[PDB]
């Protein structure tokens, strides 16, 4: 089965940039390579076929090049509607396979998260489990590490994280992390801390509470 | 022309699902069609190809024993039926039209795609959320919308009057098989004593609506 490797996996870019993304199949595929665009929640759209031919209706700024095992897609100057994920797909042999996508996101200045911590509500505690929530609001770039501590014990395996789409107005991200504990464990321990590391911070920021205050 | 697929489906492991894709008379007679699926946050997996004229098919080895693609020309509709479902079959399923072009290889040119249909496969049962407060120059507050199934849930604030500074996060799927999401909003700390904040949660799959007032 032909593996399609795209690079880079992600690229931060500005309106007007010239952007070139690459696709390398594990086997020669002549020129039988298509490129698609996909935005969140929508179906992919055909951009380029046969490595270099532009699908009708696609803006002239899109072009493609390549053969054998090296292919590129180039946007000669990015437009605001071009931030999306781009997929290559080989039509040389079954099963037909796709790359894992290159996502283009908007470059902007670094912005540190605002951090907030929320203890479990009394309502949830009455129902028998506890969720501690940590909010990282409006930061950039997307890379951020969230670390939970309970009585200075580092937690792993018992939290989940979720991240918003790049904001449409300020191009930041936000992140929610939820630490899950038994009600019994929550009441055995005192100090609950969320420690955030991010490039916009000179040193990690910790938000804490002590249970029952 | 436009490829219109049927709506979202929720199924238990071991069941089967049948997704439709409505095209036109010209389209069914002039093109082959494929089905391609995309699991959440994942890439694409090709499933196979059908010739609506006579219904000849060819399936990916991974799905050969439990996918059946058929067409009904009287209704200009293509169908994909996937059997013996398991949770990893949770995905958005797409029908795609195949433009003739790749003569040498016989490969596809996915010219036109349906909008997709979400299929969730889980042993979980329908269940409305519990909504818990995330209680408070800027202050943050929110709602934890916990333990519901299936997707989706909508959250608004003050019946739509409060939109600035709102973030409703994508849900996470918990070990239990139930989903959980948070919706937060940042507001001026000075408004906490005076301004009322309600999150409006609607989980149509269980016909559950909840308004939760969030206070310091």
């Amino acid at each position: 089965e032909i593996v399609m490797t795209q690079s880079p996996s992600s690229l931060s870019a500005s309106v007007g940039d010239r952007v070139t993304i690459t696709c390398r199949p594990s086997q020669s595929i002549s020129t039988f390579l298509n490129w698609y665009e996909q935005k969140p929640g929508k179906a992919p759209k055909l951009l380029i076929y046969d490595a270099s031919s532009l699908q009708s209706g696609v803006p002239s700024r899109f072009s493609g090049s390549g053969s054998g095992t090296e292919f590129t897609l180039t946007i000669s100057s990015l437009q605001p509607e071009d931030f999306a994920t781009y997929y290559c797909q080989q039509s040389f042999s079954t099963p037909y396979t796709f790359g894992q996508g290159t996502r283009l996101e908007i470059k902007r200045t670094v912005a540190a998260p605002s951090v907030f911590i929320f203890p479990p509500s009394d309502e949830q505690l009455k129902s028998g489990t506890a969720s501690v929530v940590c909010l990282l609001n409006n930061f950039y770039p997307r890379e951020a590490k969230v670390q939970w501590k309970v009585d200075n014990a580092l937690q792993s395996g018992n939290s989940q994280e979720s991240v918003t789409e790049q904001d449409s107005k300020d191009s930041t991200y936000s992140l929610s992390s939820t630490l899950t504990l038994s009600k019994a464990d929550y009441e055995k321990h005192k100090v609950y801390a969320c420690e955030v590391t991010h490039q916009g911070l000179s040193s990690p920021v910790t938000k804490s509470f002590n249970r029952g205050e | 022309v436009q490829l219109v697929q049927s709506g979202a489906e929720v199924k238990k492991p071991g069941a089967s699902v049948k997704v439709s894709c409505k095209a036109s008379g010209y389209t069914l007679t002039r093109y082959y069609f494929h089905w391609v699926r995309q699991a959440p946050g994942q890439g694409f997996e090709w499933m196979g190809i059908i010739n609506p004229n006579g219904g000849g098919t060819s399936y990916a080895q991974k799905f050969g024993d439990r996918v059946i693609m058929t067409s009904d020309m009287s209704t200009s509709t293509i169908y994909m039926e996937l059997s013996s479902l398991r949770s990893e079959d949770t995905a958005v399923y797409y029908c795609a039209r195949d433009m003739p072009y790749y003569h040498d290889s016989g490969g596809p040119l996915f010219d036109l795609w349906g909008q997709g249909t979400l299929v969730t496969v889980s042993s979980a049962s329908t269940k409305g959320p519990s909504v818990f407060p995330l209680a408070p120059g800027t202050a943050a507050l929110g709602c934890l919308v916990k333990d519901y199934f299936p997707e989706p849930v909508t959250v608004s604030w003050n019946s739509g009057a409060l939109t600035s500074g709102v973030h409703t996060f994508p849900a996470v799927l918990q070990s239990s098989g139930l989903y959980s999401l948070s919706s937060v909003v940042t507001v001026p700390s000075s408004s906490l004593g005076t301004q009322t904040y309600i999150c409006n949660v609607n989980h149509k799959p269980s016909n559950t609506k909840v308004d939760k007032r969030v206070e310091p």
